[PDB]
């Protein structure tokens, strides 16, 4: 029922080195922290990292098993919370990292290979980040990306990306 | 209706041969790099889902596949479709996602036998190098070679023809109903 | 007794045409993908054994098997096991448990000759393609092709019969008393 | 309990034993994911749970007797009875998903996924069975309490052997 | 040299040979195991696992040569005389291929082709047609029969039914075993 | 025009087959540490566009490599590129880029069964006597280990031609054209 | 003591089954440790001491490599032989037994003997081709053989019809009781 | 040329051309030693090294000629006339090492450390180090320099690698 | 000799030589601990101890031949003549020390700070700690010394090293 | 003498030095150790086994036998045969924190700047102590907080030493 710092180093040890990756990059319109237990601090420093605000970050980064033991909630807690609260992390966010899971190393090889032109070991949040930063992909900007991903031959990723863009 | 358990039970019921063929017909939606590691049908079920050529709500290029090799039990038993019906569909314009080309080749790899087999790699020996006429090459490989050397296409059958003249007249027989379709 | 040196002593005792005959009888409870690679009795005993149809307690399903392939010899030796009692076994309403219609598909396949088999593979020549209907197929290899083809099943025997009133008729008696039979 | 123990043991392990002895120990050090066994056996040492009836139970968990032997001078008997006598470090369950690992290969492990990718709603990611369930862990679809799911999975792929592990794990609880 | 000497004697061994020296070690060598052996050296080399076959060994060796009398290897390789075996082995006990197993090949050296057609034809109810095609040999319908356990030891009566049909000297072969093994 | 695009597709159709002769017909550009980790075509393509060997308006040494591969359907499909072009252009002196000898040496490659390639393997480990042979090597993985050992280069064909002459004839007359070009 | 050229030569000259042997037959002087590959073993054996000029010829006169010992270490069968009589042993009789019993032993024997022994092993499916010495380290994992220990590997080679290899077996433990 | 086309350059490359990067240096920036390409760049540049010819040099060396066209604006030939009328920054020597470095593949490279092994500590050189960094061991130990090749030689003959001793052998018979 | 040489030698060593060469010196410099490797040479020089000879047997400790060389002009051959016909700056006991540090690989080194941890507390245990640091540590406890090397061999035999446990009798046997 | 204070300054290193300024806190504050052994010299408390416990608490066995040539048992019965200079409560402070490694002191400092602030980047134990000291959140009869840091830690064995220390008292 309280934050305090006890919950916040419980997290940032239970996460593992994805886990806080990802973390780091869905936080990035609420920001940058080098590591994730400066994310949270700041967070909760700036009176945006209640119960519930964690329990979302918990739930974007799939850990379950961590909103049960350690915040004592469950699946409908969360999701009732989602449906009565303003988001954290946006739809955007969510999705770039839903893209992210759906890609293997070898998908993202490709993807790199195509989009030089418009622009290593790199993950597609990284790639995303770089692409952000050269406003070349945004919430409001992603014809660029459905283009890369279905020339890779993704219909899938990209029927995901339209799915978002019928959300909005 | 479990979608994923059906598609692993038809898995279940095709080998190696049946997946040479399937991945054969598929050649003009899924390329040779990404052929190379397919070695059951899951793997290329879950291509055919990064497509959208493959779920629960999308049905016909996989029944379309398994008619195409003759598995109409499969059909009949976890997609609950008749060999009528799919020819039904399947005549209708539009509707066929395998074009008549390759559906041919693979019609001509059903007819002919092993000596036949060894008589065409014969009748090939001035065309393809010996390496991909080895004894371990089926025809649909061979197939494959000749379209790599473009003397085997949509409009390039005379080596096709020759080499069937010299085998047997059925093959000109499906040769010549596929050229009078087109 | 030891039952994994029972089943690879009934293993050594069996070739590859008993191996082939066992695969057969054992289609409905093996998929083709699982039967590809299955080149000797133990490889098939393990997927017997997955489905639990194969354990210490219960040889009721191997004791069927080696009956169908009227291997008796081993059922005596190595199952302590007559004739008799099997037929007794058999006979019993709901305890058979390879169909009737697979045991007369492979009691069909006893009865044809190598001659007659390449007759067989001629009378098929407009419902199967050429490939599978090489030299090598044997006749289980063919029906499990015509069952592909839905040509051949349980309520499907007009070109099984076919076939075979113009090859024997002891085929059409076989067939007939399945059909007479499996009404009940 | 000291550290030429540890390191005996650490060097005389391979890549699986050393991966399944993090998974058993998953439910001892809830908080801490170990990188490593040196590190795993030092910190249960540290927190007064690595005697030598520990690592027994550790090396009896993961079958390596010849170390049981050479290290403690111990046979199975000896573990078998303080195990009979004394609390667990590792629980049935976690003892029961090693098994049932170990009774899958590869073939398996990939239809398994096939099927629970399904549920998981997870990526497009060879995982071994331990660590599908480490993520289905995580994702709370599988524990102590909650099997029906991996039951129902296994059964679906026909290893109805397994399912009946699963059943009999059920029963021995109530 | 042994294993020379096994080469040799190998080498001078055709296919008919090799036929009876399996069906000779029947008892000794599973179905599994005699489907892959194709030449004599193979065959021994089975022998050689079972340590029924040693250079310190050679008395199983000589009796399978001497049952299907290759008399000229057994002097010219194994130093051994006709009458010596015959002094060896007419003591009971002393033979390891039973008198049943040599009395069933005795059958298969008496009768003629014809002959065999009216053996098949007289079997015709017992075995299935396709262990009676015309690629079937004697010996491979008595392995039939034992599958079926219509021909042992303690089963003549088929075997004895069928050879009074054909010949009076068959049947004068079968009754002297039974007698002879009457006599203890 | 995409030029990325286009050779991404172009790496999409290339097997690892394939990529092993391109990364064999490339050796005299790409040395071995830069061969290592190359396991798809894109890599390939990527390191000879550090060379400036590949780029929008140079596209010749990707036309010679596809050409040597026997991939034309690649050229006329991708390239818009057909066989007798190729023919012109490489008969031209100065513009092949691919040595005849390297040339050379995948053709005899592309003639050696698998048999021969077992004698062919049996016969180098008779002249290399202190190395054990790898059990999976190829014909082109074996023409590098004897460049290593000096024992096979555009001089010196004496081991080449002896072990060739005890499997078959026309390796000798390739080998023997190869000379007489030169 | 011994060279880095030596030992790359030995390595270089040996192929898979016989590095594997090799990996076997140390398995008694490495215990602690399970060496990757062959030059590993070699370089743990100089750091341990026990890679003198003669361990390296009773090593490769395991592996029956006379042409090895000839060329890398100038000598022959008598000289490592005399070595081996007036000298203790890097390996055991009953190491070399179990290499020499899985010399005689091919793949389908082999799957035999583990469906044989799978339940005293309790081991899973394992769907990997395993050679008999790799049989041989999981059984010794599990205390179920060595080599005072070897009536379950006798009876099961019994069960497969090896009566000649149970009798290499009894020569072994008959040579011991003799000694 | 400027602080930003250094920035460029050094952007644009991956680890294994900037340790050869350093390691081509070694000759000239011996005055001192460099932490990475950065700083190397940076005194190359103050010290007179680095000029438009100089920087085409060294990319030429790592042979990224699209690098020499997107940043320089030349090719080939025209670092080749810049080599054949100006005093070279890398010295043949350097060149050679680094070509039989790149010639060496994973394998042939963790056997050249294992020979080498008996001429230093266990401690000194880790497994999966680069053929560069062997070399730099070496001359730390005064053991490989352009006038003492005997035991590269002799090593490289050892992996069976010949063709790397007869570009040793014609880079000799070229002085 | 001047101080532009001990600029030179600073500046061409690393970091793992320069804590060597602090290493080496901890017997010469009792009456002070100096923080870096400027501050040792500076005492050295000033009270005497810095001659040619002395840099020589520095230098030729921390195995830097290739400084020999180019600073004093000096191969193995010349510096190892010195050592024969002159006393050690460097006693026996530091020598063994640095060469069995030398002779170990990372895993080694992670394994003997792992068993020493059975003899002092976690944080004087570090992941990256070299095993002179390891001596260090153990020399404050007078744990290990010139005379009483048990301990030590004790763990290098634990970790399977036996021949740098026989360095260890060698080196008993020769005092 | 006054010389040896000079040897033992220039003997111990950073850390050293700063945890001997950290013992002797409870004495009647020095900027650095040549100041507190000057200071102890002229109060008269700076005998041999003074100066010999001060160097067995910074664990410089070394030092004791150079300097003092007695070694660690003759100080431990000097320890049981006197009253000590250093209170039972800073050894239980220098011990914890040298049984802590550089992550966990990270975490400590974490979970205590929600009572102490930020404070002053590579903060020890010791200088944590320090602060919390001036702040009166730790003293020898005030300790359960620092139990709560070390047990959510997951170092239950140091706040058995402070149990044990709790219960000697
Ligand atoms: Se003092």
């Amino acid at each position: 029922s309280h934050m305090s710092a006890e919950v916040i180093g419980q997290v940032e040890e239970a996460l593992d080195t994805d886990e806080k990756e990802m973390l780091l990059f869905l936080c990035r319109d609420v920001a940058v922290p080098p590591n994730v237990r400066d994310l949270l601090d700041i967070l909760r420093e700036r009176g945006k990292l209640s119960v519930g605000d964690l329990a979302e970050l918990l739930y974007r980064v799939r850990r379950f098993d961590l909103l049960k033991r350690i915040l004592k909630m469950d699946r409908k807690a969360v999701e009732t919370h989602l449906l009565r609260n303003p988001h954290l992390v946006s739809d955007y966010r969510v999705l770039m990292a839903e893209i992210g899971e759906d890609l293997d190393k070898s998908d993202v090889s490709s993807l790199i290979f195509l989009m030089k032109d418009y622009m290593k070991e790199k993950s597609f949040l990284d790639l995303v980040v770089e692409l952000e930063k050269l406003n070349l992909v945004a919430p409001d900007q992603l014809d660029l990306l459905e283009k890369c991903l279905k020339n890779i031959h993704r219909i899938d990723l990209k029927t995901k990306i339209q799915k978002y863009k019928q959300s909005v | 209706m479990d979608f994923s358990r059906n598609l692993y039970d038809i898995g279940e019921q095709l080998d190696s041969e049946d997946l040479a063929s399937l991945k054969f017909l598929s050649l003009d939606y899924i390329p040779q790099r990404k052929q190379e590691p397919i070695k059951d049908a899951l793997m290329l079920f879950q291509r055919l889902q990064e497509k959208r050529m493959l779920e629960e709500s999308n049905l016909s290029f996989l029944k379309e596949l398994l008619f195409r090799i003759n598995r109409l039990d499969l059909l009949i038993t976890y997609l609950n479709t008749r060999k009528e019906e799919m020819e039904r569909e399947l005549q209708t314009p539009g509707r066929a996602q395998i074009s008549a080309y390759r559906v041919m080749l693979y019609q001509i790899s059903e007819e002919v036998s092993r000596s036949e087999l060894r008589s065409f790699k014969g009748g090939l020996q001035e065309e393809i190098s010996k390496c991909k006429l080895d004894d371990d090459m089926n025809l649909l490989d061979i197939f494959i070679e000749m379209e790599k050397r473009v003397i085997l296409g949509e409009g390039k059958l005379d080596i096709l023809k020759r080499v069937c003249a010299q085998i047997n007249k059925s093959l000109l027989k499906i040769i010549n109903d596929y050229e009078e379709f087109s």
